[PDB]
């Protein structure tokens, strides 16, 4: 890892989570692996770690991002299957 | 030192203005002879007449310089080249040059009486009938190079001299070879034999060389062979075959030598076929080049045992099929190449034996299509060159074993691509198109410029960053959208001639700064007006952008008005186009609905009956702009409906017509063009003074073609368009029925 | 407060060319927006290498996402797959010097 | 040869994913924990990032022998082979492991790799707890080895069982100090670093098996003195690297036995302002080597000696003093130099010339005042010259004798007054060219005086230097442009920003040079744009073409009163006045404003003085160069006026504020057309006006005001008649008959006169 900070990749089929208040649109008939997102997590208590080489004000941070959709799935209320409001890359 | 010689009473001489060199005019005594003598470079001289008689020369002896002469100045046979160095005497220079044109001698040893050691010798246009004498004296002897000459070659002629380091025989139009002729040399590794007719390789012809390590066949009409040629010599380094018209190898001709480099066959059209295992492991072998040869199919076992290969050219060569055993025994190789070749097909399972594989060209192949498994294990690819494979479609995960690719030369296709869709299911994501170039990162250059390319790909604004240089010209690109556009770096653009026939780019020109892209489009069926205002005036008068568009050779199409017409000579105030498809006007006449640069246009012109209507559909203005124009001109109406309640237009054209009277009402006051031209106007309309008004829109009256009545009546007429006769498009066309002039000329007096 | 490696997000404007608007009607009503996809990239003096006031590292690259949109191959025809990429982020990486 | 999943659909669970990318794989399916990723017989990257993920459960793999294996955090079988443990997995011969956890430290024996021994690249990280020598005894041909961020401590025995090994590194290992011999038995050990571990000290005996050792890196390891002959213990080393460590001073000939050593860094050295002489000497050869940021107070008069030129040796940031000339002795020749931000009033120049080879040199931020001119005379070899943020005010009239040919220099934040005399000292010597070394400077590509006292421009630069193509002058001392200054024919870029620019004198520059492309920034430059500027005015308006660039929105002329910041876009050329407006005769009360463009002066007068204004002088034609004249008598009321118009010269008339009580055709100028004629009284008129009236000199407009008019016989039909005309007649309800007041062509005469 020369990297910064310690990170996990993960490929979750997320279940429920929405950029507005409702995710039941992904709650309904996503039992194939219809999706599925290399979401990166970092490490724990990422802000009581400070980048290694280094101690700036800005220690490791995780940031997120979107994605959304017009794709037709196999389910009737699916204005977007893609997920959106995802976290992104750790970092300084 | 003696660059410029005296001048004296038995020989005077003269120094050219030249420093350290000079041209001895020395003898000056009749321009018989010129020469040119540098400190050590050359004393060749001008010797116009063939007799030079050294004798009567300023004979000026300077010692064993390394300067001499070769053109034209020759000396009687029989004579040591002593009497020949009679102007300048050297010891032994161990550079000699020669170049005889005029004849051809036996150049004795008894000739040969003077220079004895040497280590550069050229002859040249002779050595006919020579002995094996001469190469006696001539010891530490390095060099010696033949021009154009002649002669067959008595064997171990050379055998005193066994230090020769280089050899020369070229254009000697080698006849024959002999197993022993070069036996009595040694230090002889450097040799060329080309613009020869050795018809064949006689048996250890090359014997007796002990260090020989290069070897030239560049223009040698060749066609037999054989392996004890080059049995014995497994010092040679590199070799060279060229212009040879032999149709196959003898097998085991190359596995006797073991420190073989670099190997050259180019230009072997006869040479069909190839032995098995040919490269028996030849480990040295680094370089080997079959270019332009009429190779018919390639054997499997060519290269078992070899791999330090580096660069394999095959060149423009028969080749028809490959066995997937060529890769095997080289698992290090730089670059590969098979250009203009009969081959249709690459076996799959072939790339995966090397990974260091840099570049590749399979030019006008006839690739039908490409395996996914081909590329599996490289990563080192910066070209790829496909022009003209007879591709028809690119696997999904083509690139998925090749990230480190840099520029993709696609090129010329002889060929079709559907570029449209690789994914565009009920399932597809609108993400972006999942096309094998989102893979390839660095990717910097690609074209393609022959391709039935569908459309524009979004990811190569997307998941290419390093996109720098793009060809589509001749493709099948329909149309072009800003959103195709956000490549966010220096991208030329080159979409000329393809079948654009709109585009849409949006005002608002958002721009990453210093994003210099630069497109050419030129021979493209271009729709005009419609959606292409905005695109318009940001092509004509373009001021300074990021964008720059090669559109020298563009012209308009779908516009019959402005049929081929240049865009930059053409404006928007010109440009307009109806696709609403409403039924707004009467279709009577012209009826033009358009929005002439957001503006609603109306033209009833079409032939408008006498007091039809002006207004029989207005138009409701909805979703654009409620500026109207109505056109009814060239329309008999000798009387105009003149009732209209108040309707948003602001211009308005009755021409070929008349009128006798007007109506407050049916003029709305944001009117702006009233035409009322060409048009009688007898009548005093008095009304019309009551309903003058201040009206919201810059008003244009043109009223023409008037012949009213100059009395005291609404003789106020004169003073209203004189208040305002900026207003008044015309007064001269003001001209009484009674008295047909101008109205200005005509005064109250005159009227009362 | 001010992180290593700044880099610029953007909103890339989605598919306009809508199956080509223009194939009957050539009047553009295409004025509305849309909610775009959200792209962040390290360009800050065209990827300056040294990515922080912090140094200690002058290298940051940028970094995609794969994601695996398809395993469901509703098509019921064939086990239809696809991984997508785009640079979701940018980040420092520290290097390791010759000596 | 190619790889798949035995039973994908086994359980539900464990799901296999096969691309050509890599053989993609992980036990659970929606939400996987245990991760695995092969891509062919070379690199089986994998992760467990969670206990419950348990190998036992774990379906085997038909994994084939790859070179590769990773390792993340995965559980790990307790004093068991790793290979034993994964069962699952089969790769025969791996070359290179790796292994990272986020936590489970584990004590290391050599049970956890007896199957696994044919490796080479082996590295753990973050989980490290203890070796004992057990584990790395029974190790072969390893080639590369690494620890990381493990906060251990390790007996010197350790290693010694691996006698040979190409590269070691420890970093974050938290070691307190070095054992004496901690890494005693080291052989082929080519290069080890120690970058980050916060050490004690270090002792010889820590030291051995040096011949190996080519390169050695030192980040932040916290030491503080160092023994007297550790790093003298060898001479092998070729690279040394130590930064960021709070040592104090050294000793002195620590590297004398070490004469093989090619390049050495110490950067930010802290705490480290002096350093022992002689230390740095005998080094009898040396690549590269910087010193800078470590605040060093004082050098010896020759550190180093025995090396025969170095290429770096910079020592900026260290705030140096004083700079003894005896250093360089030994160097005859050196590439480059960086001494800035040091505390350096003037560097003895001898020092500086003692060598001869020389690329750019860097001075800036220093307390440069004055330069001797014997430092480059001969300083043949030099490039540009970072000097600026130095308190300097004058320099040699001739300094580049060494470097003519030098590119770029950078004068900036210094008070150089560089007057056109402060360098001519004979005024006849020397006419076109003042003797700056600009003559020496035969080229100079780029040239930054941006922040100095600039008080003059030189024009014989252009011919000085012929090779300059953008000049950054901000923050100087000019009045304004100077002329004949674009003839340079060359894409000179210019700056004038903040600098007291008031006129552009550039229509003596007005020549354009093909394909060329100058460029001129206008910003704070106080421009006075009353007059001499109505040429350079149009041609900054709309410029199609020209090979000056400028920077104008960053402008606005403030100087002249209605001109006050104003910009381009807000200024009108045709409103530009000149300012001297001063003909020495025109009445105090008046006042004369000539216009460029018009060849006209305005005589606009004031104060209302007197009715009988007395004509103004227009004879005076402003030295014959404004023949066309222009009377615009302002706020004054008029009765006198030009009898028998003895001035024919003017064809405008303002009559502003008059209280006129008169006419008279032959006191009506002639050439005279554009007349107000405000404020006026006629309720008559003269029949000769008419034949007076003749607008060939110009639109003959008149605006009668406030006017009583007595509407009769003889003016009536005049007024028809003027009305047939009446293209020159402001308006012509402007009668309005004082009587009556009406429209001429309403009104009948015969009934008023019959
Ligand atoms: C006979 O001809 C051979 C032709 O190769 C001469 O060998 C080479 O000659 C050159 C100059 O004549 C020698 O100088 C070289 O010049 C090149 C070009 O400037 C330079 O790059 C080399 O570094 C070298 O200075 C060269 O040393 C020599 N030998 C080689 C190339 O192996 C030979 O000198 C000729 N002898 C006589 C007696 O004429
Ligand atoms: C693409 O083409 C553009 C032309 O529009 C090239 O413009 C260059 O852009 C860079 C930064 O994007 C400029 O560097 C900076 O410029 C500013 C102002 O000029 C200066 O103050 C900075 O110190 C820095 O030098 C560069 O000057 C500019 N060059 C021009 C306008 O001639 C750009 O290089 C091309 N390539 C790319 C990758 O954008
Ligand atoms: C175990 O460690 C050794 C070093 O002790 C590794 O050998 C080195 O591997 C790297 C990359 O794997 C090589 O870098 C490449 O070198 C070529 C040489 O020209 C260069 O062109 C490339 O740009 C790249 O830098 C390096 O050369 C190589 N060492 C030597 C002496 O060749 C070895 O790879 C490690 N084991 C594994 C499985 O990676
Ligand atoms: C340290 O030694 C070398 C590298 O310096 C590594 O290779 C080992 O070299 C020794 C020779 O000093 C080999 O011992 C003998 O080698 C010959 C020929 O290889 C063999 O026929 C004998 O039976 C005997 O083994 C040793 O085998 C060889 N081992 C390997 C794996 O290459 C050595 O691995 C380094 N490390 C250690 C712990 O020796
Ligand atoms: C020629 O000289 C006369 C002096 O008689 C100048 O007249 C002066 O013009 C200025 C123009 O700014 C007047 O100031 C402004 O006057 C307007 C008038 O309504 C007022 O609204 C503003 O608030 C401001 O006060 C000034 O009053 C006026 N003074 C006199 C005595 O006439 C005239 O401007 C000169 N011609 C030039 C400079 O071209
Ligand atoms: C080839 O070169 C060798 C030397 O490289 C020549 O041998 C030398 O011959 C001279 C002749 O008198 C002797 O003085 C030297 O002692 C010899 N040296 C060696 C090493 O043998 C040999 O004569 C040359 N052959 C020729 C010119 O045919
Ligand atoms: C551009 O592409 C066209 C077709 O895509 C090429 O025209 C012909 O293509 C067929 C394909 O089977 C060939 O057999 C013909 O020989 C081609 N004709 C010619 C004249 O080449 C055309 O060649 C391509 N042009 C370029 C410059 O690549
Ligand atoms: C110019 O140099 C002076 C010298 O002290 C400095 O104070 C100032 O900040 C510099 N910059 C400007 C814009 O004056
Ligand atoms: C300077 O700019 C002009 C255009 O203004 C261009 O033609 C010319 O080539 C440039 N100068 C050089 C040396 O390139
Ligand atoms: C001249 O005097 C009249 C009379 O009051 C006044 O209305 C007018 O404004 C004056 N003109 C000027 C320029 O002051």
């Amino acid at each position: 890892a020369p990297f910064l900070c310690e990170s996990e990749q993960l490929l979750i089929h997320p279940k429920e989570e929405l950029s507005r208040n409702n995710s039941m649109v992904w709650i309904v008939n996503t039992k194939d692996y219809k999706q599925g997102v290399r979401i990166e997590k970092c490490l724990k208590r990422q802000l009581g770690k400070p980048c290694n080489f280094c101690d700036a004000d800005t220690e490791c941070k995780q940031l997120f991002h979107y994605r959304t959709l017009v794709a037709v799935d196999k389910v009737t209320k699916k204005p977007y299957k893609e997920q959106v409001l995802l976290p992104s890359c750790c970092k300084c | 030192r003696f660059t410029c010689p005296e001048e004296s009473e038995a020989s005077n001489c003269s120094c050219e203005e030249f420093p350290s060199k000079t041209h001895f005019y020395c003898p000056d005594f009749n321009p018989t002879l010129y020469v040119d003598v540098e400190d050590r470079m050359r004393v060749d001289f001008k010797c116009y007449d063939e007799p030079h008689d050294f004798k009567s020369l300023p004979n000026l002896a300077i010692g064993s310089v390394k300067l001499l002469t070769v053109v034209d100045c020759v000396l009687d046979d029989d004579r040591p080249i002593l009497e020949s160095f009679k102007f300048l005497e050297v010891a032994d220079v161990r550079s000699f040059v020669y170049n005889n044109h005029e004849n051809g001698i036996r150049y004795n040893a008894k000739y040969f009486e003077g220079m004895e050691q040497l280590e550069n010798l050229t002859l040249a246009r002779g050595v006919v009938s020579i002995d094996r004498d001469t190469f006696s004296g001539f010891l530490n002897l390095k060099r010696l190079t033949i021009e154009h000459n002649k002669l067959n070659l008595q064997p171990g002629t050379f055998e005193a001299l066994s230090n020769l380091t280089y050899l020369g025989l070229v254009y000697n139009g080698l006849n024959e070879i002999q197993p022993g002729l070069f036996d009595g040399l040694e230090s002889l590794e450097a040799l060329s034999l080309s613009y020869n007719d050795i018809k064949s390789l006689s048996a250890g012809s090359f014997n007796g060389l002990s260090s020989l390590r290069m070897l030239n066949l560049r223009v040698n009409k060749i066609e037999s062979f054989d392996a004890n040629t080059f049995a014995s010599l497994k010092e040679l380094s590199r070799l060279e075959i060229t212009l040879n018209p032999f149709v196959s190898l003898p097998r085991g001709l190359f596995s006797e030598n073991k420190k073989l480099k670099t190997l050259i066959l180019t230009n072997n059209r006869k040479l069909v076929t190839l032995p098995e295992e040919l490269l028996a492991n030849l480990k040295e072998l680094t370089v080997v080049n079959l270019s332009h040869n009429g190779v018919g199919n390639l054997p499997e076992s060519l290269l078992s045992g070899s791999s330090g290969i580096i660069e394999l050219n095959l060149g423009y060569n028969r080749l028809n099929s490959l066995p997937e055993e060529l890769l095997s025994d080289q698992p290090q190789l730089q670059v590969l190449n098979l250009d203009h070749n009969q081959l249709e097909s690459i076996p799959d399972y072939f790339l995966e034996r090397n990974v260091e594989l840099q570049t590749l060209y399979l030019s006008h192949n006839r690739l039908r299509s490409l395996s996914e498994k081909a590329f599996t294990k490289l990563k080192n690819l910066k070209e790829l060159h496909l022009e003209n494979n007879q591709l028809q479609t690119i696997p999904q995960f083509l690139f998925s074993g090749t990230p480190k690719l840099e520029e993709i030369y696609m090129q010329n296709n002889q060929l079709a691509l559907h570029a449209n869709s690789f994914i565009n299911e009920e399932l597809s994501i609108a993400d972006n198109d999942n096309t094998p170039f989102q893979v390839l990162q660095k990717l910097r250059i690609l074209h393609l410029r022959n391709n039935s390319i569908s459309t524009i790909f979004q990811d190569w604004y997307i998941n290419n960053l390093e996109m720098q240089s793009l060809d589509l010209s001749f493709n099948k690109l329909p149309g072009l959208s800003y959103t195709q556009l956000q490549f966010q770096s220096n991208i030329t653009l080159n979409l000329s001639n393809n079948e654009i026939s709109q585009v849409l780019l949006i005002d608002d020109l958002d721009l990453q700064p210093y994003q210099r892209i630069n497109v050419d489009l030129n021979h493209n069926p271009l729709n005009c007006n419609c959606n292409a205002l905005k695109f318009i005036q940001l092509i004509q008068s373009k001021a300074e952008h990021g964008l720059q568009f090669n559109v020298d050779q563009l012209r308009c199409s779908e516009p019959p008005n402005l049929l081929d017409a240049t865009m930059d000579q053409l404006q928007t105030k010109d440009l307009l186009c109806d696709f609403e498809s409403a039924d707004d006007c009467p279709k009577d006449c012209q009826c033009a609905m358009r929005l002439l640069d957001h503006t609603v246009i109306v033209n009833c012109s079409g032939r408008g009956l006498t007091e039809f209507p002006d207004l029989p559909i207005p138009s409701q203005l909805h979703e654009d702009f409620n500026a109207l124009e109505v056109h009814v001109e060239n329309n008999r109406l000798t009387k105009l409906p003149n009732l209209t309640k108040h309707n948003e237009i602001t211009q308005l054209y009755a021409r070929n017509n008349s009128i006798q009277n007007l109506l407050p009402h049916n003029i709305p006051s944001k009117l702006r063009i009233i035409d009322l031209s060409q048009n009688l106007l007898k009548m005093i309309d008095d009304s019309t003074l009551a309903q003058i008004n201040r009206s919201s829109h810059l008003e244009t009256i043109r009223l023409s073609q008037n012949q009213w009545l100059c009395d005291c009546p609404a003789s106020s007429f004169l003073i209203f368009v004189q208040q305002n006769s900026r207003l008044i498009s015309d007064m001269s066309a003001i001209r009484c029925h009674p008295s047909g002039k101008s109205l200005d000329s005509i005064t109250v007096n005159e009227l009362c």
